[PDB]
């Protein structure tokens, strides 16, 4: 609707990026996703399923449909993976692009923390700014689900303004007060 | 020795500046974005003749437009520096503009283009009527983005602060305790046989520049995204000048005693989240040694453990320490 460039940022850029990313696009936003995560890892509690970001979303499909394709049909990570190979190739990691945007939305407060402290890492060039939010959203299907509308409602509200920094500051004190939520919100430099 | 290359790209871009003058703007920004990666890159000796055929699109009515001759004339200053006092007017002008969205990009190309313009002025040896015109322009930019501090637009404010950052830090001098960083220019950087300005006095102006984000940063009433920006650039300046790490330390003090009124709950913790990071920053800093306690006190009371804390200072022989705790010593008198 809006010249919004968004970014969704979460830990593995596989469920709650990517159910947000999903429906900011179908709102017709210019949206990108990422994970802040080392590797992308999928759910034993000590026996995980590792990836090295930039491995195509295809390719973690065929490699848990061989290892079992019955047991990641019914904890639901092969319809996760059907949802993210339409959207992308692969998932990527906010440490890496090179892309700029006008608002970053994180899902977790440690999120937050590893997109400000790389940002901060990095001497500012362009000297533009960027509004980075946090909107907790618990790691769970059922909870990335919910996040994930609050997310588009939020942008929404924000793609409305007719001057996002003189108006983001109140909108997000009447978005919290409506929502019962905390947005942590700082500002960062390209 | 010759070749069609040139010849090849003065047709095409001939062809984009015709067509500029009956295009709509939507279709202004797609020839502009060809005209600057040609004239500027591919075929960058063309960039003097076509010159006057963007910068004229500077009075375009569209803001995008605008926008779009910013982005070039920030590349010029980039590429071809040589050509600064033929568009530096237009990037003075432009700061008058009526859009808030122009003022913001022309700030933002303020930064870069302010350094490159101070970095090829001081180092001409004979420099002309059109060297010291230029400056005259980059001082009164100086002065535009400054008073840009009181506008009534937060994205204003935000940008300016960031603005003056640059400038405290390139008008004042680096030590062995400044930051190393590539690209980093100081007063020590400008030559005595400069006659277009006194170190000294830039100096004096890096110092009232610094002094009015210092006072800026302890206001009752500043929004929570320029305390945040204003929170960052101080810690910046002190961790490139550490001259000034003592007067940030107190800033940063007296901020976490007297979190303004105005900010809500949620602005209060991204505040202290941001004011404990730039505080972690400056512990690791070497020049921030005499105030390592006042900062460990501030952090005990953002919530780091003695451990966190403990990590961030960084080793130092006694015979550096000796050098250091000596100086302070002999200053305090």
């Amino acid at each position: 609707p809006s010249k919004l460039a968004v970014a969704v940022v979460d830990s593995s850029n596989m469920n709650r990026s990517m159910e947000a990313h999903n429906f900011l696009a179908k709102k017709g936003f210019n949206v990108r996703s990422y994970g802040t995560g080392e590797r992308v890892k999928l759910p034993a509690f000590d026996k995980p399923n590792v990836y090295e970001f930039g491995t195509k979303y295809e390719d973690i499909y065929r490699d848990l449909e061989s290892k079992d394709k019955e047991f990641y049909t019914q904890n639901g990570l092969l319809h996760m993976l059907d949802r993210n190979r339409r959207i992308k190739k692969c998932p990527e990691r906010f440490q890496d692009t090179k892309e700029q945007f006008d608002i970053i939305v994180t899902v977790e407060e440690r999120v937050y923390d590893l997109v400000v402290m790389h940002m901060e890492s990095m001497e500012s060039v362009d000297n533009r700014p960027v509004h980075v939010l946090n909107v907790d959203v618990v790691n769970n299907a059922e909870d990335a689900l919910m996040g994930a509308f609050v997310i588009t409602d939020m942008i929404n509200m924000m793609a409305k303004s007719t001057d996002l920094d003189n108006d983001i500051d109140e909108l997000i004190q009447e978005f919290e007060e409506r929502r019962k939520r905390v947005i942590l919100h700082s500002v960062l430099f390209y | 020795m010759t070749d069609e290359k040139t010849a090849t790209a003065r047709a095409k871009v001939v062809d984009w500046c015709n067509e500029l003058v009956i295009a709509s703007p939507s279709t202004k920004c797609e020839l502009l974005a060809k005209v600057q990666e040609t004239v500027l890159g591919s075929c960058a000796e063309l960039a003097e003749e076509f010159l006057e055929s963007v910068l004229s699109l500077a009075h375009d009515s569209n803001m995008e437009v605008r926008k779009q001759v910013v982005a070039f004339v920030e590349q010029v200053c980039k590429v071809k520096v040589e050509l600064l006092p033929h568009v530096i007017n237009v990037v003075s002008m432009l700061l008058r503009d009526n859009s808030a969205q122009v003022i913001k990009r022309v700030i933002q190309a303020c930064g870069s283009i302010y350094k490159n313009g101070l970095q090829y002025l001081c180092s001409l040896m004979e420099p002309g009527d059109s060297a010291e015109q230029a400056w005259n322009i980059l001082s009164l930019i100086k002065a535009q983005i400054l008073d840009m501090i009181d506008n009534e637009n937060d994205g204003i404010r935000t940008n300016a602060i960031k603005f003056l950052e640059g400038v405290v830090v390139l008008q004042s001098f680096a030590d062995e305790d400044s930051l190393k960083r590539d690209g980093d220019f100081s007063l020590a950087d400008v030559p005595d046989h400069c006659t277009l300005f006194r170190r000294e006095k830039l100096q004096e102006e890096g110092n009232n520049i610094l002094d009015i984000l210092l006072q800026f940063h302890g206001t009752t009433h500043i929004s929570s995204v320029n305390l945040i920006a204003c929170t960052s650039s101080l810690c910046t300046i002190a961790k490139m000048r550490p001259i000034f790490m003592g007067a940030v330390v107190e800033a940063f003090k007296q901020l976490n005693a007297n979190l303004p009124p105005t900010l809500t709950d949620s602005q209060v913790s991204s505040v202290r989240k941001s004011l404990k990071m730039q505080l972690q920053t400056l512990l690791k800093n070497r020049g921030a040694f005499e105030f390592a306690s006042t900062i460990r006190g501030m952090l005990v009371d953002l919530g780091s453990s003695t451990n966190e804390i403990q990590k961030l200072i960084p080793k130092m022989d006694k015979q550096e320490m000796a050098r250091r705790q000596k100086r302070i010593l002999e200053n305090a008198a």
